[PDB]
């Protein structure tokens, strides 16, 4: 919508 | 005996590697594979193209080697009652030191294979820069384009009528530069199958899948030749390997046999069910074994000229996503069925 | 990666329709980000076993089943909010209706894959009580089945599942939030001689 | 789904029907039949030249000297035709090179009616003796005329 | 007779062979096509091009035969007092080695088969090969051919740019506007990314007069099959359609693959595992059916 973040799947863990 | 002849227990090392490294086996891989070429090649009946897919060490060359020999035993009485005509013809593809395939260099060369095995014949082309020589070789100018050597090649082919071009290490076609498509280079072979009526077979590993498919017309005539490996899966298959493993040891000239079956697992981990390799192997360590003058073959013997892990998981890998590929089931007949309108 | 997913596909014989939405679900963004509503506190969640955020719509409904999965062997993969499928019903009235309906998980197990709906109880009893052929309970197995989920799976060589909270062991999640710590952790080595010193204690004395 | 008495197809057959043997060259119609403005054999050989696309020495040299069994045709036909370009006024003669000329030109083309266009019909009523230039003869005006009304240029 | 002829049963395998190359069966659309084609060649029209289309393996090479073998046969009461007159000129499109077609190697093979002399020394009389080009107009404004088929047509589909697909057959208009000879371009469903346009189509199935037809056909090859014993392949048509897409040619090869092997084996009639033998694999076939799909609803665009 307006604003919102797109349903991005986001990796974790610390690199 | 199904053995060797053991006179060459006094004869010197070189006879002794000589049988080893000139003797052939067969078994049903090899024979099925075989008789469908040998079978396609007595018609192709529209089909211009055979593409005849193996692994790395099955043993391509072997057979294109023993096709050739065929078609010129075959055709011994007529090459020697007419002239002019040369059965079958073979050529391997460059490997480009360029970015792009030669099309070029695989014209003239072709040329050079179909014409130089021949007696100093009075046939002109339709080029100027190729002609013959005073010594018998004919040359190709430098200054000669690559459509005017297609043409020549053409003349040349549809003179001497063989049956079959072999084009070994056929998967350096796609070995293309730029932006071409990988079916770009297959029209052209094409043309020049349908215009000089001509079986153009193509041997090569898994990569060659690449032109498997690509046009309805580059499909319709074609045909492919599976040189499948021996499997794990099947018991059958184990057991004619166990079969080639009892040939391979019978008849190595060694003092005293030793049994190489029962380190099977382990010869079959180094050969993934390739034909050849275990050949190379055996070669190997019968050469390492009769410089020691060696009385058996040992397992150390095995192990110190056996190939890498890596390099194995490398073509098993390899093996793996070719064959994945070329599997052919019941949904995809009943898909076609479907699809069809015929249901 | 793709050469165990192309063993799995072969040995479980899965269509080519269905190997399509198995690859398509594989790689895909999620189809909606799960919004707040108004009675759902809802999030992202760490998975290891994917290695992403996963998106819950309830921290008391779907998140359960999310721990489960991700704590659970069986299940090789779970993906949230897959591609919408068009689910094909007959309504009360006899209408052959076809709504769009984004599933809750996605769940490709060892041995099979498919889709995984969470709900509540008065959910599923209110659906149920207003659409018959949408939801009905088996006292056999115990189970919540949506008729056009199921049909769809049958469809596709997949399994579709409703995971309601009745199931749900609430001691397991309590003990999985307690060790999901030190499931985070990737060198877990006990000291040998304390680990020795405890399993004396242990073995000296059962039910301690 | 019912089922007729399966008419059986026909076939065809197909064969190339053989032609008689086409003529090397193209065949133009010679300008000024009927005419007391025939053309000339230099000229029509030109012409076919143009036509082919090729030079007439060249077509003189590649097509026709070969062909011709004369000694001199086929060794000038490798250093250069000279001969027959400088004395190209006897292509148009009475003699035995005029009629040589029309032989292999008719022999090239497949004609019926080449000797008309030359005056090789009266070589027993004239004389070559100061009868032919040895350099061209043109009408520019003829040369527009027939180049603006579209016809050839003979 | 309508069945094969029953005299090259004692004549060895290879007269059967020949007979089987040799003989073509002439089904309905066969002869539709070639009629619509003869009517269209009589009467251009104010068309200048034949333009025909169809997934490989229908059929219309046998087509362009027929029609020149017709057409010289109907001009022969004036190929004896006429000469430097071909009826048909026939070509077959070069496929590049290069990125983009080679008109120059086009026009020097027509010149090659239109038995062009001295085309090495053509020399341009004042854009690709001048020489070359108007040595192919005048050729043929001279020999004036009927029509001027070309096969493979959509090998001149090759330019790799968008802005030049529709800028490439040009030539072909040029040769086509100052000749006033015919043009019929055969090639496959690719020459649809390019006039009378003429569909080669095959027979559905889901139509039932297009079974009816293949059935009749396959019928024909069945008892025109040089075996001793005639063999039922009607039962199995189902099955023939599922290797074939409809195409007569792929059919009629395959079919002399089976006689052929037979032959070798001395089999007094063809069986299932000799179809099974030699029949075509299942990707190639979907590949088939992908294509020639997607050039009918090209076609079918209105
Ligand atoms: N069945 C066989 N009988 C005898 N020798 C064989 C057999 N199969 C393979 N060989 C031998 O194996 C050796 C190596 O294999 P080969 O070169 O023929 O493999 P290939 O399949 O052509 O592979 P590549 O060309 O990719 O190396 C050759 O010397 C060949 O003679
Ligand atoms: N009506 C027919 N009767 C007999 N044989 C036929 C017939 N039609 C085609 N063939 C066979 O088909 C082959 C010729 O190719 P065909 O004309 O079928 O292909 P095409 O579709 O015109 O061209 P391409 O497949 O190259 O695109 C020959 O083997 C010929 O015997
Ligand atoms: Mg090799
Ligand atoms: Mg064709
Ligand atoms: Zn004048």
């Amino acid at each position: 919508k307006v604003g919102k973040r797109k349903p991005k799947r986001d990796p974790i863990g610390v690199q | 005996s199904t053995g060797f002849p053991l006179e060459l227990l006094t004869r010197p090392a070189t006879e002794r590697l000589a049988y080893f490294e000139n003797y052939t086996v067969a078994h049903p891989r090899l024979k099925e594979v075989y008789e469908i070429l040998m079978r396609t090649i007595a018609e192709p009946a529209g089909a211009s193209f055979i593409f005849v897919y193996g692994a790395s060490g099955v043993g391509k060359t072997t057979l294109r080697l023993r096709v050739e020999q065929k078609l010129t035993e075959l055709a011994l009485p007529k090459l020697e009652s007419d002239r002019a005509r040369v059965p079958v013809v073979g050529i391997e593809a460059i490997a480009p030191e360029s970015r792009y395939f030669n099309w070029k260099e695989y014209y003239t060369r072709a040329l050079i294979t179909l014409e130089e095995p021949l007696i100093d014949h009075k046939f002109d082309y339709g080029v100027r820069g190729i002609s013959r020589d005073n010594f018998g070789k004919i040359n190709v100018e430098s200054k000669v384009v690559a459509p005017a050597l297609r043409r020549a090649l053409e003349n040349a082919l549809i003179h001497r009528h063989p049956d079959v071009f072999f084009v070994d290490e056929a998967q350096h076609f796609g070995k293309v530069a730029s932006g071409y498509k990988l079916q770009d280079q297959l029209d052209c072979l094409k043309s020049l199958a349908n215009m000089t009526g001509i079986l153009h077979c193509l041997l090569g590993t898994y990569e060659l899948l690449t032109f498997r498919n690509l046009s309805g017309q580059l499909s319709r005539r074609s045909v492919d030749i599976h040189f499948r490996r021996y499997c794990a899966d099947s018991p059958e298959d184990v057991q004619a390997f166990k079969s080639v493993l009892l040939t391979f040891q019978q008849h190595l000239p060694l003092a005293e046999t030793p049994n190489l079956v029962d380190h099977w697992e382990y010869f079959y981990e180094r050969t993934l069910g390739c034909i050849g390799t275990l050949k190379d192997w055996l070669k190997r360590v019968l050469s390492d074994a009769l410089d020691r003058e060696a009385t058996t073959i040992t397992l150390k013997d095995l192990q110190k000229r056996a190939l890498s892990v890596a390099q194995c998981q490398k073509m098993f890998k390899e093996i793996q996503e070719g064959e994945r590929q070329l599997s052919e089931t019941e949904a995809d007949v009943q898909n076609l069925r479907s699809a069809l309108g015929l249901g | 990666m793709k050469e165990q997913f192309e063993q799995w596909v072969a040995r479980l014989q899965i269509s080519e329709a269905g190997q399509k939405i198995i690859e398509k679900v594989r790689s895909s963004e999620p189809s909606r980000r799960v919004g707040g509503g108004s009675k759902n506190v809802s999030g992202r969640y760490p998975s290891r076993k994917m290695g992403v955020t996963i998106q819950f719509e309830s921290h008391r409904v779907a998140l359960p089943i999310i721990y489960q999965l991700e704590h659970d062997k069986d299940v090789l993969e779970f993906y949230d909010q897959p591609p919408q499928i068009k689910l094909d019903y007959q309504a009360s009235n006899g209408r052959r209706l076809g709504v769009l309906h984004t599933p809750d998980l996605f769940v490709i197990r060892t041995n099979s894959a498919g889709w995984e709906e969470c709900k509540t109880e008065q959910d599923l009893k209110k659906l149920a009580e207003k659409n018959p052929n949408r939801y009905f309970y088996s006292e056999e197995n115990n189970q919540w089945h949506s008729l056009p989920g199921e049909v769809y799976a049958n469809q596709f060589g997949l399994y579709h599942r409703i995971h309601s909270d009745r199931e749900i062991n609430w001691v397991l999640q309590r003990n999985l939030q307690f060790l999901e710590d030190y499931y985070r952790s990737e060198s877990l080595v006990v000291e040998e001689a304390i680990a020795q010193s405890l399993l004396a204690i242990v073995s000296s004395q059962p039910g301690i | 789904m019912l089922a007729s008495v399966l008419e059986t197809y026909e076939s065809w057959n197909l064969k190339k029907p053989l032609i008689p043997q086409r003529s090397r060259l193209y065949q133009p119609q010679p300008v000024g039949i009927g005419t007391p403005y025939i053309e000339s054999l230099t000229g029509y050989i030109t012409r076919i030249a143009e036509l082919h696309g090729v030079l007439p020495g060249v077509l003189m040299t590649r097509e026709i000297a070969p062909l011709v069994n004369k000694i001199y045709f086929q060794n000038g036909a490798n250093r250069g035709f000279r001969e027959i370009f400088n004395r190209s006024q006897a292509l148009n003669g009475m003699g035995e090179m005029a009629a040589d000329l029309v032989q292999v030109l008719q022999k090239l083309t497949l004609r019926d009616d080449l000797r008309f266009l030359t005056m090789l019909f009266w070589s027993n009523i004239l004389t070559p003796r100061n009868l032919f230039r040895t350099r061209k003869a043109w009408c520019p005006i003829c040369y527009q005329e027939r180049h603006q009304n579209g016809l050839v240029v003979y």
